[PDB]
């Protein structure tokens, strides 16, 4: 009853240890890098007016 | 002319008509009540005046004086202790000669009391007929135990001696020294006035060499400063920054200490006006207060903004002119983020084009003008007298984010970056100071004098600094290593500054503490290259030995470093067992 | 021979100063760009361009600032010409401040020609391209992004990065007709120290024109520096027939000298602030390169940029990726892991790699070993972005040897130290060897006509 | 004969576009196709090569005549054009001969001054108008407009103009409409008959 239990978590820590992962490296990144462009274009709109 | 009439005032503005005489960037004073004002342009017989007062009452017709002098300061005895404000009127002269709270809007009180007499004595074969050029030493003004207030000419004028002052006592309005030329019989006082915005004139500059030891077992061994150099650190509420702001006003080999508080706050300021006046050096007789060598350009954010920009500028040039007398000057920027939002209000009254992120196009060449003021260098004048000013400027960015146009523009001029963490401090780790960020691009320039003197540094520092730079990688995730860098950075680095021995330490003392943990380090590294377990349990004694070498009391100096002999060779015995 | 001799007139009739510029009145027949002399009631001497002229005004601008400038007692004294240097051969060795005058205590240079600062451009029809190779020792500019002689390149940098010390560094070991003039724009006062103490070291102060400009010095004297850095540059090659190696420090820092000038004129701004003409004057600073067909002389520019923020979008690494023949990046990570020159080879293009190599000119396997040197470079920085989000063990057989050969790539075919000089053969011979941790097969940017001699070794 | 180059040359009537442009490039030939009489735009970074398909045009297009306008580019790239064209020889009658004979450059580099940016692109398609009317296929790279729009903005910021988006003037969109749409395959005019075209590769520097 551990044993079938043992190796279902590793198959559940895994394809959850991406997503952290892939939030932390991949999705968070493509919207820190979105949010400077954001405010260098709001910059060079409000040095043009 | 002589003055000039106002012709409409516009909120700071002033086009004061009639001035045809008038140059650029002269101050003026306008109206009855004399608010100070600066020419900014000049439309042929009128001149566009910003005032730096509220300009509140201000009539068509009000008379403004004009002076012939740029924005400057005075230069002279009565100078330390004070308390001047960024365009330099003494604000603890002020609160006695008026007897109020509030600064009185129009009050041209002297900068220097001339009513204060001094000790004057002359230079000694200064004889009457002698040439003089610019820079020489003239006399010496005993103006505390501490400082002597060398009295220099001025580096414009020359000639020969023809009246001089015997030794005596004079007012700062005496004449003291008269100069035949080709043309005049030129006198001149004890008090000289140089514009701020003008570098001093100095003979030859020289790559700077001797370190600056602020006191720290942190900071004057593995980040090191040299006097002559530039310091950036951060500016957050609590991190370290009343720690390194006046420690290395008390315990560092610095003649004189300038603080420049720039636009701080109003009770931020005000505690370091309570606690600055009642702080201790121990001088080799008995202990002194530090406001005999400290001069304080204190200035809150109600207060004028173009007296907000310029004290960063009043508070260089007297650094520059303590410099010329041989002295070390030091001086504390705090904060330079507060000029940087000074600059985006003097520009931004002139509509002039915000370049990045508001900031003027002129940011990052107003601070490299002003970084490049500091370094050690051979005066002017014949006595051939060397001294440096070290500059450490406070960068406080919004969030503490090391990407801005401010802070990214400080950290590409200064070469040291005591990188201060709140992370650090709120474990209390003290000093906070964090290993990982910060630099000194000044270990290149520093192994002659770690040659010269204190040999066996060098192996040491290049050494620690993988110890902390493997320890993070295996922290993520060799267990020598883990336990050592523990015993650094709870010994070595971490540093009690209410201790009555661990508030300052020599250097003798910082080169012993990890000449010891490193020679443990790879005793052990070849003890177990041969068990660790047995290590930590048989050699407990001896850790304790390590960690106990901090408290060699000041009574104790040359045995401090014969426990530090004794200490060593019981690390020998044990190595082999 | 051929000389002007009416005496200059001397105008005392200043009627307007704001910030930078000082607008004159009663002028008479004013040109575009003459050098006027200020002479300040103080007895200060100050110097300015024409900037422009209406009618009877005059609107200069002047060079060391405006500070102290009156409306009565001023006396503008025109000069009936345009900017002249005074540039001979014995400018070869002496180290001069940032507008014109010497700094160690040397005289004024006697000239034998005056030539104009603006210099005029070349003639695309008689502008021969340029094919022959220099070597310079560091294997990712000598091995990967090869440079030719006449050939204009950037080094990207930024902030704290050492490029001001392997700029010394490509200065030092190029290649006895060699010459070397330099431009300082908005240096320190260290960095200013350590490039007059380095060619104080290897005898190579014979053969280099520094062109000092510290940051003390005005600001709009930054914009006349390169200027006379060129065309002392063309007059040792172009009318003198050797061989010049122009480095221009700070190529930012005279940008932003550009662009505070232009704020005071208050005209047109492009991106970030800088003006609209910003690409046009920093191409005829970067356009005076290359060997013409009657000449033997040549001159090429290594100019250094630090970009600002990192960013390559940035527009001071931006316009002059148009208008340079490349660029040459400095990596931070890489600094940050004591890699000696440290260089990465993806975003850092040389134009004329095409040219500069073959059987005639390098060793007929290099041109091609540099394309699929960028193939293992490239597949294997996706690697370790894949190595972020999955897992270590998660990765196959392939995409392991992409990860072997980035780290072996990094310290083995960069970092040569900072007094070692490798040339192209051992560059080749370093570069091979990386390939062959490799298998075969997967070097498909190789034909099979090369690649059967130089794997098996 | 003398024709201003900012007048448009008169035609008979324009007729659809039928034939390919077959420029030798795999990805181009085959998902987005240019016919002859068209009208293309080449964005792109630095360093990506807007000008090596551009040259890859001027050699091995299947058109009769080529002009190649350089507005704003390097010197160097005009000096590698006429090097290496006398030695690429083609064929059309069984006789090789280079490309030299069928190209004519328009060049005007950036150290030449910004207001002659303006002429170059005109007058190159005033050339590439006048081969039309003879009846060849005529093909016409300009290289590269973004740097005639930067002469735009610099005449405009002296004539105190105001500005639209990022400092170009209103104006942009009626001077690259007037340059784009003098292309395309169209019968002459005359008594011979015959049918022309002018297709414009317009490199685009962003
Ligand atoms: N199809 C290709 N064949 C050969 N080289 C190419 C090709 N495409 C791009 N390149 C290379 O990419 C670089 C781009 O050259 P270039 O056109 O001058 O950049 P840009 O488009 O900014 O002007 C050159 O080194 C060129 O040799
Ligand atoms: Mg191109």
């Amino acid at each position: 009853s551990l044993q079938t239990s043992f190796v279902t978590l590793d198959e559940a820590i895994k394809i959850t240890n991406r997503r952290v992962n892939a939030i932390e490296h991949v999705i968070i990144p493509r919207i820190e890098r979105t949010l400077a462009y954001i405010i260098t274009e709001l910059d060079e709109r409000e040095r043009e007016e | 002319s002589t003055f000039g009439y106002v012709h409409g005032v516009s909120g700071p503005v002033v086009t004061a008509c009639d001035m045809a005489g008038a140059a650029m960037y002269e101050l003026v004073r306008v109206g009855h009540s004399e608010l100070v004002g600066e020419i900014i342009r000049l439309e042929g017989d009128m001149a566009t005046i910003q005032v730096y007062e509220e300009t509140s009452g201000v009539s068509v017709g009000d008379p403004v004086l004009r002076t012939g002098k740029p924005l400057s300061v005075e230069l002279g005895p009565g100078i330390m202790g004070a308390i001047f404000d960024g365009i330099q009127r003494p604000l603890s002269d002020i609160s006695s000669q008026t007897q109020s709270i509030y600064i009185p809007r129009g009050v041209n009180v002297s900068a220097l009391s001339r009513d204060v007499k001094w000790d004057f004595t002359p230079c000694k074969n200064l004889r009457v007929g002698s040439h003089i050029t610019g820079g020489d030493i003239y006399g010496i003004v005993n103006e505390n135990s501490l400082i002597k207030h060398k009295i220099m000419l001025p580096p414009r004028n020359r000639g020969t001696v023809t009246y001089i002052a015997p030794p005596g006592n004079y007012d700062t309005s005496d004449v003291v020294l008269e100069l035949e030329f080709e043309g005049i019989k030129e006198k001149f006082s004890m008090v000289q006035v140089w514009p701020v915005r003008q570098v001093r004139p100095v003979t030859e500059k020289l790559p700077a060499n001797h370190p600056l030891l602020t006191g720290q077992r942190v900071l004057d061994a593995l980040f090191p400063c040299v006097q002559g150099g530039t310091t950036a650190i951060p500016g957050a509420f609590g991190c370290g920054k009343t720690v390194i702001s006046q420690s290395l006003s008390k315990y560092s080999n610095s003649d004189v200490i300038i603080y420049v508080g720039c636009g701080e706050r109003g009770n931020e300021m005000s505690e370091v006006l309570r606690d600055f006046p009642e702080l201790t050096m121990e001088v080799d007789g008995k202990v002194e207060s530090i406001m005999k060598r400290t001069a304080l350009v204190a200035n809150t954010s109600n207060m004028p903004v173009a007296a907000r920009e310029a004290s960063i500028y009043t508070g260089i040039t007297l650094s520059e002119y303590f410099r010329d007398m041989g002295y070390h000057v030091s001086m504390m920027a705090d904060s330079t983020s507060r000029w940087a939002e000074a600059l985006r209000e003097i520009s931004g009254r002139l509509a002039e084009m915000p370049a990045d992120s508001g900031y003027p196009a002129y940011l990052g060449a107003r601070l490299a003008s002003f970084y490049e003021r500091a370094g050690r260098v051979k005066c002017l004048g014949n006595p051939e007298r060397e001294g440096s000013v070290s500059i450490v400027g406070a960068v406080s960015p919004p969030g503490g984010d090391f990407s801005d146009p401010v802070t990214s523009a400080t950290l590409g001029i200064v070469q040291v970056f005591w990188g201060l963490d709140k992370k650090l401090a709120q474990r209390k780790h003290f000093p906070s100071v964090n290993w990982l960020i910060s630099y000194s691009k000044y270990m290149r320039a520093l192994d002659e004098y770690y040659d010269k003197h204190f040999t066996e540094f060098v192996p040491l520092r290049t050494k620690a600094k993988e110890i902390l730079q493997e320890e993070e990688d295996l922290a993520e995730i060799d267990k020598i290593t883990l336990e050592v860098a523990k015993l650094i950075k709870d010994d070595f680095l971490q540093q009690n500054g209410y201790t009555p021995y661990d508030r300052f330490c020599p250097f003798y003392k910082t080169v012993g503490m990890l000449s010891n943990m490193i020679a443990f380090y790879d005793m052990a590294r070849r003890a177990v290259e041969t068990t660790w377990s047995i290590i930590r349990e048989h050699m407990g004694e001896i850790l304790y030995k390590l960690s106990s070498m901090k408290f060699k009391d000041p009574v104790k100096d040359g045995e401090a470093k014969i426990k530090a002999d004794y200490a060593q060779l019981l690390e020998d015995m044990q190595n082999a067992f | 021979r051929n000389y002007l001799s009416q005496p200059r007139l001397t105008y005392k009739t200043v009627s307007g100063v704001n910030g930078p510029l000082v607008i004159l009145d009663h002028v008479k027949f004013p040109r575009y760009a003459e050098i006027v002399h200020l002479t300040l009631p103080d007895g200060t001497k100050r110097s300015g361009q024409v900037l422009e002229v209406s009618g009877s005004k005059a609107v200069v601008q002047v060079f060391e600032g405006t500070s102290g400038i009156d409306a009565k007692k001023t006396s503008c004294e025109f000069t009936g010409d345009i900017l002249r240097t005074p540039v001979s051969e014995d400018m070869l060795g002496r180290v001069f401040n940032g507008s014109g005058k010497p700094i160690d205590r040397g005289p004024v240079v006697l000239a034998e020609d005056f030539l104009d600062i603006m210099g005029q451009p070349i003639n695309p029809q008689c502008r021969i391209y340029p094919e022959e190779m220099i070597q310079t020792g560091i294997s990712a500019i000598d091995g990967m992004n090869s440079i030719a002689r006449g050939q204009k390149i950037p080094i990207f940098s930024a902030a704290g990065l050492p490029h001001n010390e392997i700029a010394a560094q490509i200065c030092r070991q190029a290649g006895e007709n060699f010459a070397i003039v330099f431009a300082a724009m908005g240096v320190n006062m260290e960095t200013a120290r350590f490039f007059k103490s380095d060619f104080e070291e290897n005898g190579s102060m014979d053969n280099v024109c520094l062109f000092l400009n510290l940051a003390n010095d005005p600001t709009i004297e930054r914009i006349i520096t390169p200027r006379l850095a060129l065309t002392t540059a063309e007059f040792l090659a172009y009318q003198c027939e050797k061989h010049v190696l122009v480095i221009l420090t700070d190529m930012s820092s005279y940008a932003e000298a550009l662009r505070e000038v232009s704020a005071a004129r208050e005209e047109v701004p492009g991106r970030r602030g800088f003006p609209g003409y910003m690409y046009t004057d920093l191409a005829t600073i970067y356009e005076r390169a290359g060997r013409v067909e009657g000449r033997n002389g040549s001159i090429t520019q290594i100019p250094i940029l630090t970009m600002p923020n990192d960013d390559i979008t940035h527009p001071i690494p931006d316009l002059t990726g148009y208008i340079t023949e490349g660029q040459i990046y400095v990596d931070r990570q890489l600094h940050n892991r004591q890699i000696y020159p440290p260089i990465n080879v993806l975003p850092s293009l040389s134009r004329l790699m095409k040219s500069a190599i073959g059987e005639g000119m390098t060793r007929k396997d290099h041109a091609d070993v540099s394309n699929q040197l960028y193939a293992c470079y490239a597949i294997g920085k996706d690697v370790q972005a894949m190595k972020a989000v999955v897992g270590e063990e998660a990765l196959t057989s392939d995409d392991l040897l992409y990860l072997e050969f980035l780290q072996k790539f990094e310290r083995n075919f960069i970092a040569q130290g900072p007094y070692e000089n490798r040339t192209v053969y051992e560059t080749l011979d370093i570069g091979w060897q990386l390939l062959r941790i490799f298998p075969k097969e997967m070097l498909k940017r190789i034909p099979q006509s090369t690649l059967s001699e130089f794997y098996p070794r």
